[PDB]
């Protein structure tokens, strides 16, 4: 179902996909996983423990 | 750098380290420029860039 | 709001009492960022009373551990509104789904 | 001995999508000046960014104002986004102004001449009381990079806004074999941009190389 | 103050030899250290012109793959012996140079025939060792003008990896640079080793140069 909606976006199933390198421009030499991730940032913070 | 525990070494790479190392020294079968008779370590570098 | 979700955010949102609720269905009379006012429905009426719900929302107040706790409205002047229904999003809630 | 590049083509797909093709180009170089001109415009290009703002009754963004539907954060939030395009000065003081029921965009602040609002259409808050009237002074500043009002060297009630000056939005490029008179091994660069509308595509491609040819003037004559 | 960028103010050049090169230049813009590293890497490796040899013909040896009595290293060697061979031929964008020895000893590059305008960067690079008082190598190098690097996969003539430019090895190294308060800049340092047809500053130059020449249309 996943590689389903994948093609319904006219996205790749594998969900890699090229990337290149910000610093160079040089091509990765083998595709990257590349997504979307429901990120937190947890009450740990450096400014209340340093 | 060794181990007072046993003298093995105990800053040795891993992870991302020995991942690259293993990954630029494997073979590949028909890797593009294989055949190739090179001056030394340093034209091996600038063909790879 | 979470693009990957379980379903279970909606429930978490609503039950947490951080978001504004309408207690009875009707329209949305007035509304601003610190306050929903909901012209009731006649069919939820009683009888003898204006059917007006007032909410006043929480804003910029600090939690147990001095996090920010804010409702923000997420209904518009004049939107009809359901029994049931988020009226305002509380922390860490987007249009009624928990968003962490 | 080597072929420079012209400009040939701008094709302004939208008002903030353009693409710009560099012709001809001899091997290899098509990517160094990809990537060059990425890096470049993705860091260096300056542009009008919203710095300052003072709204009337507001003490501080973490409260609210009668009739109005957005918190003075979320206002704020909203004038970071304003794609403002200044001429001839560094700094402006724009003017907003409404009343009445209704969205408060980029369309209501006071024209002025120099100053040029490229999206109108830009909502900047919602007025929901007949007797609601909202009215700000909106300081606009020239600028290059982020610059966080956090990190900025003023009366109660000036409210400092985060400044991202970067017009340029996204930029990629594209190497394609590029038919020359004769020869087969040129190439073309195809720079496509999307912007927030504030810089002229071609204006920011000569930014970009005057930028790379004087950063290159410390190695033409090394010492 | 939005169209001024940082010049670098200290420019450190280290001869670790003759070939041999670490240019350091600091501060940079934060990122520039990048680009400017990577723009002439690019163009060292592939876009210097130079002259090197790109063909052999060797009397008697008649496939790469073929054996010659008298000469200690296999053709192959003298192949790689012979990439490595600098050379600065001012005159032409073609010349043909005769090597013709016999006699036990080393066959270096002063052995081979003077022509006026091709020049021998290092007389002492060692083309084979002849092992044999009646061994006798005779073999024609075509030398010839180019750009980059050229494999002889991509092109009894032997044929030889075409090292045009003069480059031997370009790395550069990003750190970390700070002014009065600005700690975010870039320091850039390039470590370099040519062929000794050019020096490293002058190559570094001359890429430059070439850089900035493709810019002519677009800069202001």
């Amino acid at each position: 179902e996943i590689k389903e909606l994948l093609k319904l976006g006219d996205l790749p199933t594998s969900g890699q996909i090229r990337l290149y390198d910000g610093r160079t421009g040089e091509q990765f030499e083998r595709p990257v996983t590349v997504g979307y991730m429901y990120m937190l940032k947890l009450n740990h913070l450096v400014d209340d423990k340093m | 750098i060794l181990s007072p525990a046993n003298g093995e070494p105990i800053i040795v790479p891993s992870q991302d380290v020995v991942l690259g190392l293993y990954y630029m020294t494997r073979d590949c079968v028909n890797a593009k420029g294989e055949g190739m008779v090179l001056t030394g370590p340093k034209e091996a570098e600038r063909l790879y860039r | 709001k979470p693009l990957v979700g379980t379903g279970m955010e909606r429930a978490v949102a609503v039950d947490s009492g951080v978001t504004a609720v309408a207690k009875r269905g009707g329209v949305v009379q007035y509304v601003d960022a610190s306050r929903i006012v909901i012209k009731v429905n006649e069919d939820e009426m009683y009888p003898g009373e204006a059917g007006i719900d007032i909410y006043n929302l929480t804003k910029y107040t600090r939690s147990n551990q001095n996090t920010c706790i804010n409702q923000m409205p997420c209904v518009s002047l004049g939107e009809p509104v359901e029994r049931g229904d988020v009226l305002a999003d509380g922390p860490s809630t987007d249009l009624g789904e928990l968003a962490l | 001995e080597f072929l420079k590049p012209r400009l040939v083509d701008i094709e302004q797909v939208s008002s903030t999508h353009a693409k710009v093709t560099l012709e001809p180009l001899e091997r290899g170089f098509g990517h160094t000046l990809g990537n060059a001109l990425r890096r470049i415009l993705l860091s260096s290009m300056p542009g009008c960014a919203v710095t300052e703002v003072e709204i009337d009754g507001v003490l501080h963004e973490y409260s609210t104002k009668e009739g109005v539907q957005e918190d003075i954060l979320e206002i704020l939030l909203n004038l970071k986004g304003l794609a403002v395009r200044v001429q001839g000065k560094d700094e402006v003081i724009l003017t907003l102004n409404k009343s009445g029921i209704g969205p408060v965009t980029a369309a209501d602040i006071t024209h002025d001449g120099d100053v040029e609002i490229v999206k109108p259409q830009h909502v900047i808050c919602h007025l929901t009381d007949e007797n609601a009237s909202i009215s700000m002074r909106i300081k606009v500043q020239r600028g290059r990079g982020y610059v966080p009002a956090s990190t900025r060297i003023r009366p109660i009630g000036r409210l400092l806004v985060d400044a991202c000056y970067s017009p340029v939005e996204r930029i990629a490029y594209n190497v394609e074999a590029a038919r020359v008179e004769q020869r087969t091994d040129l190439d073309k660069l195809v720079i496509e941009m999307e912007t927030n509308g504030t810089i002229d595509p071609e204006e920011a491609i000569r930014r970009a190389a005057t930028i790379l040819a004087e950063q290159l003037e410390a190695f033409v004559d090394l010492r």
